[PDB]
RNA sequence: AACGCAGCUAGCUGCGAGAAUUAAUGUGAAUUGCAGGACACAUUGAUCAUCGACACUU
RNA sequence: UUCAAACGAGAACUUUGAAUCGGGUUCAGAUCCCCGAAUCUUGGAAAGCGUCGCGGUUCCGGCGGCGUAAGGGCUGGUAGCAGCCGACUU
């Protein structure tokens, strides 16, 4: 006849919100019966009181739209309210160039394929913004490296 | 004199002994072991204490101490005392929880008392 | 909590006076020997099952043995 | 000034862990809402009053 | 906001259903009670948690079964090669 006290009990004990707590409608009579947590683990063992299932609120819509998005379908002039630097900050734009661009000039010195004083030169240049990319700036120490072997030659 | 502060002397001080005490007799000790136990509690949250922690419940006068009470429950029922917690009633009344020995067990000396 | 890392330990710290227990636990790969002290719950872990027996029949006589399996 | 004290008691009143009172004296069969307890009433005692003994928590 | 049901003399309005740490424990207390530990591994799986069952129906608070187009990186040896991997952008 009274079951709020047994709704709070059965959210306690299953850990879960009043609102996922399911009360038989043809047994009411022994809910109305139990008055304590050992009566409520009686219940939800037999049946008469279990856990409803969590809403379903499925990703696969906003999944889908990922993928398109993965390929730039909804990039266009129209689907962007921020700015460009909001959207794509240009500081760490420029910080990822001298981490990727100074790791390459690392990597060239050890291999021997430049000397330190070519390190410096280029480290200096990078730093200037002669270079935007790893192939505009590789190809430049191979010109670099084909008058070297000329005035040798 | 090393110093240039002047400092009191140190001068002899006498023990008082007086010519009569100001009292007649020593005060009467008037809060004793009865005086700590005023009843064991019967509710029925208490019950769950003696069977499943071999606790008895007490309300006890609001100025024993946790030492107090544990002196006066063992002498006056012949049992030894593990821990004892305490707290005050909003009714103001001092409850305490006291936990038995192992060896001692609640449930028969509950019955000694009368209470169980 | 401690480990004990070789056996000679393990039966010198169950003969101290404030061992209380040993506590025989049986896993799929080990069988831990763990004794309660005052202070520490000394464990005590072989990989290998035929040292786990001989170690049983040595434990001190009197010393409290619990078969946790 | 505070806090406690009645078998059932919140206020008023009285009292102070001896806590709606102890002792003693006078008096002399009640108290009372209910119950219980009383009560040779001197081989000496309910109640009430008096009050000099005792006691009187912070 | 609506439908149905229950209790009830009575229902728009009540209830149900549908739209110093870890673990347990109460009707109401937990870092305080109980247990256990103290001030990658021992703790530790025994716990806990998911499910699948067996007992019991104010007693069992009892048992078990499973599972826990352009922007880069890495790897191995002509201006790199070869392979693999990875977002977000213009």
């Amino acid at each position: 006849s009274m079951l709020r006290l047994q709704k709070r009990l059965a959210s306690s004990v299953l850990r879960c919100g009043k609102k996922k707590v399911w009360l038989d409608p043809n047994e009411t009579n022994e809910i109305a019966n139990a008055n304590s947590r050992q009566q409520i683990r009686k219940l939800i063992k037999d049946g008469l009181i279990i856990r409803k299932p969590v809403t379903v609120h499925s990703r696969a819509r906003c999944r889908k739209n990922t993928l398109a998005r993965r390929k730039g379908r909804h990039m266009g002039i129209g689907k962007r309210k921020g700015t460009a630097n909001a959207r794509m900050p240009e500081k760490v734009t420029w910080m990822r160039r001298m981490r990727i661009l100074r790791r390459l000039l690392r990597r060239y010195r050890e291999s021997k394929k430049i000397d330190r004083h070519m390190y410096h030169s280029l480290y200096l240049k990078v730093k200037g913004n002669v270079f935007k990319n790893k192939r505009i700036l590789m190809e430049h120490i191979h010109k670099l490296k084909a008058d070297k072997a000329r005035k040798k030659l | 004199r090393t110093s240039p502060t002047f400092r009191r002397p140190k001068t002899l001080r006498l023990r008082r002994q007086p010519k009569y005490p100001r009292k007649s007799a020593p005060r009467r000790n008037k809060l004793d072991h009865y005086a700590i136990i005023k009843f064991p509690l019967t509710t029925e949250s208490a019950m769950k204490k003696i069977e499943d922690n071999n606790t008895l419940v007490f309300i006890v006068d609001v100025k024993a101490n946790k030492h107090q009470i544990k002196q006066a429950v063992k002498k006056l029922y012949d049992i030894d005392v593990a821990k004892v917690n305490t707290l005050i009633r909003p009714d103001g009344e001092k409850k305490a929880y006291v936990r038995l020995a192992p060896d001692y067990d609640a449930l028969d000396v509950a019955n000694k008392i009368g209470i169980i | 909590p401690r480990k004990i890392e070789e056996i000679k330990d393990f039966l010198l710290t169950a003969r101290r006076k404030d061992a209380k227990s040993v506590k025989i636990k049986k896993n799929k790969d080990n069988v831990k020997f763990k004794v309660r002290c005052s202070r520490y719950l000394y464990t005590l872990v072989i990989t290998d099952k035929e040292k786990a027996e001989k170690l049983k029949q040595s434990l001190p006589p009197g010393l409290a043995v619990k078969e946790l399996k």
